[PDB]
This record gives C-alpha cells, structure tokens and sequence, in this order.
C-alpha cells in the first residue's frame, strides 16, 4: 500500500522456514504429489513470487519501494537444505549468523566471509562509501594474514 | 445444556488397526466426540473411540482409546454427547488416572465436582503474561549457563539411556517437594516401573498425603498402552493443569516424560489415517500437533504453570523432525550428549548446544551473565582447540593455548555434578549447590587463583569449598605415597 503510493516500507517474514511446512502440510494432506524431502514440487515458486513483490518502483509510478528481510533457520550451520538453498537462490543478499561465532563472544555473529550483499556500495551513503571501500580492503588483509 | 447427539447410534463400517470407521443413519456427531461400543464383544474392558475426521456426511473416522481386538463389523457405537472429559479440582490431588480419566489407583472414587474436556483453545495474546524470574534448580551447569525461568516452558533432549530421566527426578526432588503450588506428572510412553517408583517416593515424602492433602496428580499412558491414549494423556494432563492454573490461579509444575512419544503416537495413527507421510516418515501435521498442545502450555495472567518437558532424539539424530520441531517451543532447552555420559560426566549437558531466555542482563544479574559468557567462549575455543590436539597433539601448542586447554578442561570437570537421586550409581552423596556459590567458584576458576589445584579436584563435586577439599584429600594421599617412597631409600 505504501510503496504505491511513494512510500517506503520494510517486511520481515519471520520466518519463511515455517511457511514452507505449513504449505507442505496443506499440499500433502490436499493430495498433493510430494517432492523432495516431501515438500510439494512447486515450493520454489512460493518464495520466488512472494519476494519478487519487494522492488523499487521507477520515479514514474511514485518511487516507493518495499524492503524484504526473510529469516531462515539452518540446521547445524547445513546451508545445503532444499528450502534454505531456494531463499537463497532468490533474495539480493545474505547475513549469515554463524552459531560458533556467537557462542565465541561475538555478536552479532554476522560471518563476514559467508556473507553478500549483491547492491553494492550502490546503497551506501556518500558519507559511507569511502569508510566502507577502505574497511573492506583492511578486512580483507587482516584475514588472509591472520 | 444437552447436546444435540447424545445417544447417537451408529454402526462400525470399517477396522483397521487402531483406526475405526462408525457410520451414523442420522449424520456423524461433531469432530473429537467420543463415543462408546454397546455390543459386549466378549472383551475384558469396554470401548471407546475418538472422532477425528468425517470421511461423509454419516461416516466418521475414530481412533480407539483400547486395544481393538474381537471387534466386528456392524458393532453398536452410541455417542457420549461430547467430547472425552476427566475430572479437575481438588479432588484429583493425590490420584493416579488414565487418558479417560478414570482412576486407576484402586482407591474410593474421585468424586469430582465437575469435568472439563481434553480439547480445548489455547490463551490468546491478550491473556499472555510478561513476568521473568529465574528458578534455582540447585545443579551448576544449569543454574549456569541455561537458568530456568519460572512459568517457563523447558525441555530436555537426549538419546536413550542419557540422563534424561534422572535430570527430571532431581528437579522434581529440588523443587516439587519444596513447592508452594501444585504439581502434575503425565507420563507419555514411558516405563510403568518408573511410574510405581514415582508413586512410591511421593507416598513416602508425604508429597501425596493420602490420609491428608496431597499436592500433585499423576496421569499415566504408557508403553503398553495403545497409540490412542499415548495421543491424549498428555491432553488430559494438561487440562488438568489449565484448570489449577486459571480457576484457581495456583503456581503448577507440569513434568511432561517424553513429550516425543505423543509424536510418535500421532505418527503411528496418522499412518492408518491414510495420509501421505511428510520426511522421514511422520504425519504431514507434526508442526500444527505440537503447536496446539505447547501453546497450550503457557502462563497467563490468571496463573503460571513452569514445564519440564523430556524429549526423546530417536537414534541420537537430533536432526529429527520431532526433536527438531520442539526446539521453537521451549524457553530453556538442555541438550545432552551421549559422547559426555561416555566420559563420566553426569549431567551429560552439552553447554555449547543448550540456550536460555532469561540469559539477559536485564533478567539476570550481571555477575550471572559475565561469567556465564566466559564459561561459553572458553569451552567454544577449547573445543576449536581440541581439533588440532586430536591430530598432532597438545604438546602442538602455543604457550597460552595449553592455559587456556588446562583452565577448560577444569571447566568441563567441575560442570559435573553428584546428583542426590544418583547416589545409587554415583556412589556418592549428592549436592546441592546453590546459586551465588555457582558463580562465585565459576568466577573464581576463570580468573586462575586455582590454577595450583589438581584438575581431578572439580570432578564429581559441589561448589568450591568441595573442590578445596577434594584437593586437600588428594595431597594428603600425594604426600603419603611420597613419604612411602623416600622412606624406601
Ligand atoms: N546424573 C547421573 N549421574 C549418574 N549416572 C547417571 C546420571 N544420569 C543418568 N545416569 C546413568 O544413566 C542411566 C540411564 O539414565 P535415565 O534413566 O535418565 O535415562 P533416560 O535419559 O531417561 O533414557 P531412556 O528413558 O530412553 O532409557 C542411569 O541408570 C544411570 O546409570
Ligand atoms: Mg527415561
């Protein structure tokens, strides 16, 4: 309502692991072909038409804009799941929050190597493009020597 | 009221296991009615079923609370006029029932005032309460690294044979016996053995007075039991508790042992149900199941009602469906480890795999929180550690990493602990430590003022005081073994 309208706005669907359960348990107990790990064949096409819905829209139809943060649970740090890898497939980026990194006095225990953002600097304010493009770099040498 | 079924009659069309098919001329009652066989089928005990789905107009599918067996076809059924209720108040203080509610101690009868029915809606958002304490349980790790908060929901996970069972007789010990409020123990699929043993401890602590006021209420469905009343125990249990908690707004312990058997048993019946199993093999509606019955298990703004939950993680896979789903449902979850029992550690806690709510500053104090934090990043480096000791050895390691090897295995001795129910396999006296001494000795131990003491001093101990004592005995026997030796010369 609010991104057309030139408006912003912020979803977060906490979490979309559950959603995948119930659409499967609403598939299999309906007569639904199960797929795999019994999920229903089209289980991508759920998440790939409900975040398809967060974009920019262009300054001609107002420049409003919907913001997607999907939560997904992994089981011990198994980035290979079916849905898991699906979400992924899908969204612009990722923040992955690592259980040992937590659990070692970090948090967030955001895993900078195991994390992507796929705008780029394009969404960083002038002010913090240059922090940022010098910290990268840092960062960058301080693993590779560390 | 009166229901507009009653008296209902109706034939069984189908049997197929556990799972009955009863066709009704006038049209099949409302779902979850229970409904009574007529005919005397030459059984021993009489029969009853369960409606969970309405395969027509007139026919209903049923599940059976008793075995099946010399059940015919065409068999008179007479509906109940309602769903299955059992007896609340405190009239049930003292007493052993069944999924139906009937006593099953041998004793007078209940005499209930009123019953309500298993079934019943959860607390909205409105009636949720927003209280934090912390329960002191009297073991180290727990009080620890995963405090329990009171009118929490907990749960505990863990292979067979783990701990599991000893953990819940502890507590109860430390804390039902010691208790204000009620208290209720639903036995799910479990031994039958431990439920006499149970009765008999609550009879001799005089925690169930039969010639006086008792305190607590058993409901038992156990392994022998059929999978139609190891589905439903655990509801009448808990409506029991609902009771306590809202008409009367009392403080309940609910120790739920094993919550993964009520899985298990709406698997197995779902099976015969005709439905397409999800992964692994379970019902396709394992989510919505437990998420009726947890939500089920809340304090409200009338009461509060703190659960210990026994989960069961079927061939140690606690990747499983079942254990997995439960995880979201808990505010504390101790995680136990067979590979820690092996070592003769007990309680087989796994700390780095086990979390808590109330594991905030706001919540608990800061002292509490600081080293309990501590606790957790040492024994996370010592377990990144023991990769590299595996393979090379530990003689592989920096100066300070063999500090920091030694000060974590001291940890991981001194989490152990004596438990005064496991005196029988520990050998020893139990402990009971309490809460500031945890963090005082905790605290102590990670600032190294006791890095002199023998590393076997934590093992199998209380607080530091035992520890101190435990390493004065060793030098003792240290030093005669030295004197013995000289004196050879
Ligand atoms: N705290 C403890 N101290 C000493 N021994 C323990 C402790 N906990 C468990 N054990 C040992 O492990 C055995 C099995 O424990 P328990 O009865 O708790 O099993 P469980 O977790 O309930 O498993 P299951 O019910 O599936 O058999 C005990 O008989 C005892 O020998
Ligand atoms: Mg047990």
């Amino acid at each position: 309502y609010f991104m057309n309208r030139g408006r912003h706005c912020l979803c977060v669907y906490d979490d979309l692991s559950k959603q995948a359960v119930a659409y499967r348990q609403i598939s299999l107990l309906l007569r639904r072909p199960p797929g795999r790990e019994a999920y229903p064949g089209d289980v991508f096409y759920l998440h790939s038409r409900l975040l398809e819905r967060a974009a920019m829209l262009s300054p001609g139809k107002g420049g409003g804009s919907v913001t997607a943060l999907p939560i997904v649970e992994t089981l011990s740090n198994d980035v290979t799941a079916y849905i898991v890898t699906n979400v992924i497939s899908i969204t612009d980026g990722q923040i992955y929050l690592d259980t040992k990194l937590f659990t070692g006095g970090q948090r967030p225990a955001v895993n900078i190597g195991l994390s992507v953002s796929r705008v780029g600097s394009s969404a960083q304010n002038a002010a913090m493009k240059g922090v940022a493009g010098k910290l990268k770099g840092i960062l960058a040498e301080y693993r590779k020597l560390a | 009221p009166v229901a507009d079924h009653k008296g209902r009659v109706g034939h069984v069309s189908q049997v197929i296991g556990a799972v009955v098919d009863v066709h009704f001329a006038d049209g099949v009652p409302p779902v979850l009615t229970a409904l009574d066989v007529v005919d005397k089928l030459g059984r021993d005990e009489p029969l009853t079923l369960e409606i969970v789905q309405h395969l027509d107009a007139h026919t209903g599918r049923c599940i059976a609370m008793q075995t099946t067996d010399l059940l015919k076809l065409k068999a008179k059924v007479v509906s109940t006029g309602g769903n299955i209720s059992v007896p609340v108040g405190r009239e049930t203080l003292g007493r052993i029932f069944n999924v139906l509610g009937d006593a099953i101690d041998q004793r007078g009868p209940v005499g209930e005032k009123l019953r309500m029915p298993i079934h019943a809606v959860a607390p909205k958002l409105a009636d949720q309460a927003a209280e934090d304490a912390v329960l002191t349980t009297g073991i180290k790790v727990i009080d620890l690294i995963l405090p329990y908060c009171k009118g929490g929901k907990i749960g505990l996970f863990g292979g067979a044979g783990v701990g599991k069972t000893v953990i819940i007789m502890e507590l109860i010990n430390n804390v039902a016996k010691g208790h204000g409020g009620f208290s209720v123990f639903a036995g799910v699929g479990e031994r039958t053995r431990e439920g006499t043993d149970l009765y008999l401890e609550m009879m001799q602590s005089k925690v169930i007075d039969l010639k006086g006021e008792s305190k607590c209420v058993l409901v038992y469905g156990q392994m022998n039991e059929p999978p139609g009343a190891r589905a439903r125990v655990a509801q009448s249990a808990l409506t029991m508790a609902e009771y306590f908690r809202d008409v009367e707004g009392q403080d309940v312990l609910l120790f739920i042992d094993n919550i993964f058997r009520f899985t298990q048993a709406n698997s197995e019946v779902s099976a015969l149900l005709g439905r397409i199993p999800a992964a692994v093999g379970y019902q396709p509606t394992l989510a919505e199941d437990l998420g009726q019955l947890q939500e089920r298990i809340t304090s409200t703004t009338k009461g509060s009602i703190t659960s210990v939950q026994a989960v069961y993680v079927p061939a140690d896979d606690i990747t499983d469906p079942a254990p997995a789903t439960t995880f979201s449902h808990l505010d504390a979850t101790t995680v136990l480890d067979r590979a820690v029992a092996e070592s003769g550690i007990y309680p087989a806690v796994n700390p780095l795999e086990c979390a808590s709510r109330i594991m905030d500053p706001d919540v608990i104090s800061v002292d509490h929180y600081n080293v309990a934090q501590d606790v957790v990043q040492m024994l996370t480096k010592y377990r990144e550690l023991q990769d590299i000791i595996a393979v090379l050895g530990i003689d592989e390691l920096s100066e300070e990493d063999k500090l920091i090897v030694d000060r974590a295995r001291k940890l991981v001795k001194f989490l152990s602990q004596p438990f005064q129910v496991a005196e029988v396999f520990t050998g020893m006296t139990g402990h009971y430590v309490q809460l500031d001494d945890t963090i005082d000795s905790f605290s102590g131990l990670l600032m190294g003022t006791y890095d002199q003491v023998p590393e076997m001093a934590f093992y199998m101990v209380g607080g530091i005081n035992s520890v101190l004592e435990k390493a004065k005995k060793m030098a003792e026997e240290a030093a005669e073994l030295e004197k013995m030796r000289r004196a050879r010369v």
